[PDB]
RNA sequence: CCCACUGUCCCUAUCUACUAUCUA
RNA sequence: AAUCCGGUUAAUAUUCCGGAACCAGAAGGUGGAAUCACGGCAACGUAAAUGAAGUUGGAGACGUCGGCGGGAGCCCUGGGAAGAGUUCUCUUUUCUUUUUAACAAACCACACCCUGAAAUCGGUUUAUCCGGAGCUAGGGUAUGGUGUUUGGAAGAGUUCAGCGGCUGAAUCCGGUGCGCUCUCGACGGCCCUUGAAAAUCCAACGGAAGGUUUUCACAUCUGGUCGUACUCCUCCAAGGUGCCUCUAGUUGAUAGAACAAUGUAGAUAAGGGAAGUCGGCAAAAU
């Protein structure tokens, strides 16, 4: 699982087609984890600020499946 | 510094303790370095209200006293079948019955 | 018996070392104090500071 | 039936010769279906058990109903 | 696998259920040797002999001559060696021409 | 236990077999 | 050989468990 | 060559379920790279940077013992928290618990190089070892045993509270030791008989040949056959002072009733003290 701190990266990462599934987690630190699903590797990002953090959900396409906390 | 809250809500509406009692038996029991009544500056014992007992100490006092010293009254009331000491949160301990 | 100067050993080495990267004796003292050391010289490390002073 | 209801794997008492190989063609061939993993062991009487994991796709119940064995 | 022996050389690890399971470590990798010297190289990382093709050629060789199978000081020594004995030919066929 | 040794545990625990009602 | 010691003996006595015994 | 965690059965789990990885081989494709690449005095470094025949080198691959260093787990223990105690009083007290895997990321120290030329000998081990075959010192290079920060990962597990599966919280901060277990590193001996082989992988010299190569990155695919239940020379092994206790496992071995004589075993015995017997044999004495 890689770690990643970039958001573009992590933007086209997810529109490119090894991209399944996205799961966001909120903690109690109030950051939100992006988690994404490739075929070989869980791609991570971990963001501090809410307002980027909802704009990069809108950012992210229709097509993928992300789902809240578990 | 930290602040150790007991709910006697429930001892109020039911009478089994009543506030000056408690006060009074926190009061004479308070063992701050082995003798009663050394609260002194560090730690301050002031119930709010006839329904809690608040003490804020800038030293350490450990929740398990607080259970332990309120257990001894409740054994000298012989009333432990019908009451019990809980921890709602920490640093806040409450009785509760069966 | 072993215990007790293997620690003692290793503290009168590294005081020593430390004086003498501290300036307070000399590459030649220090070399004169490490050999005697080995000897158990001082059994105390005021023993040494003693001998330090004293040098 | 555990499995089939649960797991979403059907069970068969396959050749004792067949392979995994042969045993998802078999399958495939025979009830239009799609295995993904095979699973074989041999019996203690000497006779080879082969659970056939299926698809996403398909379910177990329906297969084991039109197979008549439900 | 009874008998324990030199293969099953295992370490405890506190696993996240709170239980304490024995995990298998392989052997460790050794760093390849100078041919002449018989020293270890330096700049070769100490890896299995399976899992030495997974790294790169530069990975695996110091770019100098004969870098990766013969030390620096032994090259240079055999630089050293060869260009003397040249020398000493070159000496010897003018003397006995 | 080979498929060989299956099969002829399988039919010694088959000889002990109590005999059919019919 | 001397000294000490003791149920080896004069001289046996008592206690305990097991055994022994009966019952299914 | 390559796998871990959690969960799951009436009986099977590194195999099953859920999640997360890894290895090997296969082709094209996309992006990047060189026209058979540069930098550093050097040890060497980097995203790449063709290498035929022929010729070598290395890993695999190598005795044993002792001490030291490192790490992990276990044991010990200070608080914090939780519950269960004990509690006329004393006892901030008693007991129990307090998790982070494989794997993937960034960083974190003895051998060598450069300056240097040394004894007035220096550095230094627990154990005096090295030094004009170039010390101490300064600057580097590589090897990273490890450690730091994460991801994995709290969504899991555990423990308390509840509600009717759901909802709350906590799951923390230390200190450590000739401790035990395992492993790694750096030494020091003893060797003598100076300490298996091969499969396998890598590299060097070499210069045949010429849109080409490309040992850089990314996507895509597959992984057969057999054993796996259970029972049992060998594994795991708490605390306190040969005993006692915890964890765990039994309470079975055909039973009952009476206790005379007999036999075995164990004791005590007044006075004498080997008078016993072929005899201090056994006991007590010490």
């Amino acid at each position: 699982p890689r770690q990643i701190s970039d958001i573009k990266q992590f933007l086209e990462i997810a529109r490119r087609k090894d991209a399944t599934s996205a799961r966001i987690k909120k903690n109690t630190n109030k950051d939100v984890k992006f988690k994404l699903r490739c075929s070989k590797y869980l791609y991570t990002l971990v963001v501090a600020d809410a307002k980027k953090a909802e704009k990069l959900r809108q950012s992210l396409p229709p097509d993928l499946t992300v789902t809240e906390v578990g | 510094s930290n602040k150790y809250i007991i709910d006697a809500t429930a001892a109020v509406n039911d009478k089994i303790f009543d506030v000056a009692a408690f006060e009074k038996y926190l009061i004479d029991r308070i063992k701050v370095d082995g003798k009663t009544g050394n609260l002194g500056s560090s730690v301050v014992v002031s119930r709010e209200g006839s329904s809690k007992i608040a003490v804020i100490a800038h030293i350490d006092f450990s929740g398990r006293y607080l259970k332990y010293l309120t257990k001894k009254f409740l054994k000298k009331h012989s009333l432990r079948d019908w009451l019990r000491v809980v921890s709602t949160k920490k640093g806040v301990y409450e009785l509760r019955y069966y | 018996s072993a215990v007790v100067w293997m620690r003692r050993q290793r503290v009168l080495r590294r005081l020593l070392r430390k004086y003498r990267e501290s300036g307070k004796i000399d590459k030649h003292l220090y070399h004169t104090l490490y050999l005697e050391a080995k000897g158990n010289t001082f059994k105390h490390k005021r023993a040494l500071i003693e001998h330090i002073q004293r040098a | 039936m555990k499995k089939i209801e649960d797991d979403n794997t059907l069970v068969f008492h396959v050749h004792l010769k067949a392979n995994k190989f042969t045993i998802k063609e078999a399958v495939r061939k025979l009830y239009s279906v799609e295995p993904v993993k095979i699973n074989t062991l041999i019996r203690p009487n000497g006779t080879k058990k082969a659970f056939v994991k299926l698809s996403a796709d398909a379910d177990a119940l329906d297969v084991a109903n039109r197979i008549g064995f439900l | 696998l009874a008998y324990n022996t030199r293969s099953n050389r295992t370490r405890i690890i506190k696993t996240p259920g709170n239980n304490i399971r024995y995990l298998h470590i392989k052997k460790l990798g050794t760093i390849p040797r100078c041919g002449d010297t018989g020293v270890p190289l330096q700049g070769i990382p100490a890896l299995r002999p399976r899992e030495f093709a997974r790294l790169s050629h530069n990975k695996k060789t110091v770019q100098r001559a004969y870098g990766g199978c013969l030390s620096a000081n032994a090259v240079k020594d055999r630089i050293v060696r060869a260009f003397l004995i040249e020398e000493q030919k070159i000496v010897k066929q003018k003397l006995k021409q | 236990k080979s498929f060989r040794t299956k099969q002829k545990l399988a039919k010694a625990a088959r000889q002990n077999r109590p005999i059919p009602q019919w």
